């Protein structure tokens, strides 16, 4: 690992922190340490390629990469180390970050052993086939490692999937730039309840896929407008145009407080846009609006148990009577309002599914369950303000850990699930807990971050920017100075946007809205080097 | 396509000058059959008049509702909202139809030819100035002595806005070309304007040598 | 969605004050990515530059292109013919621009605001009248002494067929208001006309009490 610290305690042959593949293998809690004899009697052709790290250690097979205008031999050998010591140092950062970012000790722990593979799925000379392999296969990898190290893997249809103690590329491949989104996308599968959280298991009504694509795992593109923090892969490859993300994941963030700085930061740009794009909202006529926007419900749907707490968040079309009442800004809060540009859906937003949170999009929502689930895009959301408002140990954590499960059962709160009784921990309960007695209720609390929001960009804002996003005309210049020519064209762009909403096919990216926010925000980003400070300066 | 539902107000002359007002709630985008229900809030003795499906944009047909007789309903100050159920999807759209308050009374302006066209004699672009009204609907037309002229005999642009601080009023101006003799001999020309603002609905200017 | 392919002059701005033109060539209906190829006939010193894709009503995926420096291969008489092939049929569609014949040099005639608008004193409102031009590209503007009034100042209207005989021109009308203090004082006001036509290519029209 880049850290000196740790590579002092890994370069030592030290059990619990030596990073030598044969102390791990030798050593228990390793749950197959039968392939060291098969890795060590290999035939003297290269087959397989090993991937270790600080945290996990990868096989994988030469086979696997083979394909049809690429066929073995030197360059597929060229290919395979290059690749293998790209991603082994793309694996390293990643889990360097995290090293980083925890700190009550529970850095302590990222000294484990967990094994990954890839899919088994063997490639041929001749055609870009991959075929399956079954233990039973001619392939002299499998007849050689695999084989003897004996474990079955599902083969399933399609998605690398983890198992609880290891992983098995199915899918991706581990070389590749989506190999490590997966991987950390797999890891935060992997180490969820005791090493990402502090100890503390999931949220009693969270499906492990909560924690999985929506935060916590790398952006999928540097084009995803999406809230989340890039981890593991850097890039300076003709992509900083429309990176919308951090360049350098290693360099970026030195600690706990880096990052809730950053969080802060961004979120700072994000509630200016919102509020802009609020107030633009609010005056408008009844079809726009009601065109515009929709209305975002917890509905208690049947569990898996003899309890109905788990909330599923469902958009539905809002009323005349809520229309009618959303006459400024500051209703749009109370009567939870959420944008149709990137949630378009009119059902429900499923527990335990692959959803993740746009960024231009407002959610003016500070909607809350008051009983003990959030959901998934409304708890997306309130885990990433909380993020911005408070730092990762005290906030976010406690808003999805079970941390207060404890003292929610103290207080009450008991149920019964699955058999036996645990506590339940509630969204104002955890409201009065990482604040105080600060806020009251979580309108009150989205009202303040709003305002203090408000007369930090009333104070301040940076002087020179160039996002024009005009017509096909040549314009560069805007040289936005005062908040006010920005408010403008805010406002001119929703009133634009009220037409040309009539697509089959392309009603949103053909948005003048999100061009100008995306503008805004690359504009912003490039300014400062870090995100560092967005709004400085003055007026 | 995807369908979505619309209002368009009655045409003007239809407002004032006719007797009964057809109001209109089209739906465009509709990729099936005629399987569809238009359904006006407000029953004012109206019924929904349903047309055959038209083709829009890539062909997809089109349906729509006529709910005549508005005239009294928008004199009651009934605000409409109109319903349809169509068989692609479960869920009904909806468009509303509200009254547009703070109307603005226009002013009629009479612009008579400038010095350099009269000093040519050869034709006099005679011009008139509708301006002050909030309401994007406005008729306007030429009227010569007693004689309505036809629309082609006479230009005139369409209404957009104004530059103005807080209120925001539309202005229109119409030309119209005609032999500098008449104008010089004694027969006055009329701009005659029509706006539903008014209570009288109409102001005329004139003006001659 | 059908593929429809056409061309785009140049702005007048950019073709009157711009020193390099930027000719437009857009191709619309493209039911695939921008997988296309543009070429200009006359590729005199010029790159074609194909942009962001602009998806048009109906889904109908779209690009264009870009022609930069083209005000001397116009002022060449070179015309401008571009071809587009597209994945979705084999067959390159054409499109082909050329110079507008019969250019007629525009005529200004300024306005003073009607007697009647003068006798409330409160606001004069400024006529400005662009008629008597073939072509219908013509850019007005309002000088106020030697500074130019902002765009948002003032209200313009656009080009439009006139009754005319034989000779097929356009007129266009510019207002604007302000009070009567500086059109009594002596403030005089400027109508700022351009035209491609004229080969000063700008006419203006000045009066005051």
């Amino acid at each position: 690992s880049t850290i000196p610290e740790v590579s002092s305690k890994q370069s030592k042959q030290g059990t619990e922190h030596s990073i030598g593949v044969y102390d791990r293998l030798t050593s228990p809690s390793w749950k197959y340490q039968s392939m060291v004899l098969p890795l060590l009697t290999l035939p003297e052709e290269k087959m397989i390629f090993m991937i270790a790290n600080i945290s996990t250690i990868g096989f994988g097979a030469y086979d696997r990469y083979r394909s049809s205008e690429y066929p073995k031999g030197d360059k597929l050998n060229r290919f395979v180390e290059e690749n293998a010591q790209a991603a082994a140092k793309r694996f390293r950062d990643h889990y360097d970050y995290w090293y980083k970012i925890l700190d009550k000790e529970n850095k302590e722990k990222l000294f484990r052993s967990v094994l990954v593979y890839d899919a088994f799925r063997f490639g041929n000379d001749t055609n870009k086939e991959t075929q399956e392999a079954n233990f039973e296969t001619n392939n002299p990898v499998i007849k050689n490692f695999f084989g003897p190290a004996g474990n079955n893997v599902v083969h399933n249809k399609h998605g690398a999937y983890a198992t609880g103690d290891a992983f098995y590329y199915m899918a991706y491949r581990m070389l590749d730039k989506s190999g490590a989104v997966t991987y950390t996308h797999a890891m935060t599968h992997n180490s969820d309840r005791e090493i990402y959280l502090g100890g503390y298991g999931r949220r009693s009504g969270l499906g492990p896929e909560f924690y999985a694509k929506g935060l916590l795992q790398a952006p999928d593109h540097s084009y995803d407008p999406t809230i989340t923090i890039n981890s593991v892969l850097k890039y300076d490859d003709s992509e900083n145009s429309t990176r919308l993300q951090i360049a350098d994941p290693t360099q970026r963030f030195t600690n706990v407080e880096d990052l809730h700085n950053y969080m802060h930061n961004m979120f700072d740009l994000i509630y200016t846009l919102e509020i802009l794009e609020g107030r633009a909202v609010a005056k408008l006529d009844y079809n726009e609006k009601n065109d515009l926007l929709r209305k975002i419900e917890n509905i208690y749907k049947k569990d898996p148990d003899g309890n109905s707490v788990y909330a599923t968040n469902a958009v539905r079309r809002l009323t005349s009577d809520e229309i009618k009442n959303l006459t400024s800004f500051d209703k749009l809060i109370e009567n939870d309002v959420i944008t149709r540009r990137g949630y378009i859906d009119q059902g429900e937003y499923e527990r335990n599914g692959y959803h993740t949170i746009n960024l231009f999009s407002p959610i003016y929502s500070a909607l809350s369950s008051k009983i003990g689930t959030p959901g998934d895009l409304m708890g997306r959301r309130m885990a990433f303000e909380l993020l911005a408002a408070k730092g990762y140990k005290e906030g976010m954590v406690p808003y999805i850990s079970n941390q207060y499960e404890k003292e929610a059962k103290d207080r009450g709160s008991k149920i019964r699930s699955y058999g036996k009784e645990i506590g339940l921990v509630t969204d104002d309960l955890v409201l009065e807990k990482v604040f105080n007695k600060k806020y009251g209720s979580w309108v009150e609390f989205k009202k303040d971050m709003y305002k203090e929001r408000v007369e930090q960009f009333s104070k301040l804002n940076r002087v020179s920017f160039f996002d024009p996003n005009g017509p096909w005309g040549r314009q560069k210049n805007v040289t936005v100075n005062n908040i006010s020519v920005l408010e403008k064209m805010i406002e001119t762009a929703v009133r634009e946007d009220a037409e040309d909403f009539t697509a089959q096919v392309y009603p949103d990216t053909n948005s003048r809205v999100l061009k100008l926010k995306k503008a805004i925000f690359k504009a912003y980003l490039d300014q400062t080097k870090d995100f560092r400070t967005s709004i400085f300066g003055g007026k | 396509c995807h369908p979505r539902l619309s209002l368009h107000r009655p045409a003007l002359e239809d407002l004032l000058l006719g007797s009964e007002a057809n109001l209109t709630c089209t739906l465009t985008g509709l990729r099936d059959a005629s399987g569809v229900t238009f359904t006006w809030t407000p029953s004012s003795g109206k019924s929904a008049v349903q047309g055959p499906p038209e083709r829009d944009l890539c062909g997809c047909y089109s349906v729509s509702s006529v709910l005549p007789g508005c005239a009294e309903p928008w004199n009651h100050g009934k605000t409409f909202t109109c319903t349809a159920a169509y068989p692609e999807s479960k869920t009904p759209l909806t468009a509303t139809l509200s009254k547009s308050g703070n109307t603005f009374r226009p002013e009629v302006h009479l612009l008579p030819p400038p010095s350099e066209e009269l000093a040519l004699n050869e034709l006099v672009t005679l011009t008139c100035l509708a301006r002050g009204f909030s309401p994007k609907d406005v008729l306007v037309r030429w009227l010569q002595g007693s004689q309505e002229l036809p629309r082609e005999k006479y230009l005139t642009w369409a209404s957009r806005q104004e530059p103005s601080q807080g209120t925001t009023t539309f202005a229109v101006t119409s030309i119209l070309r005609v032999a500098a003799e008449d104008w010089k001999k004694g027969d006055t020309f009329s701009c005659m304007v029509g706006h539903e603002a008014l209570p009288l609905a109409f102001t005329q200017k004139t003006i001659d040598r």
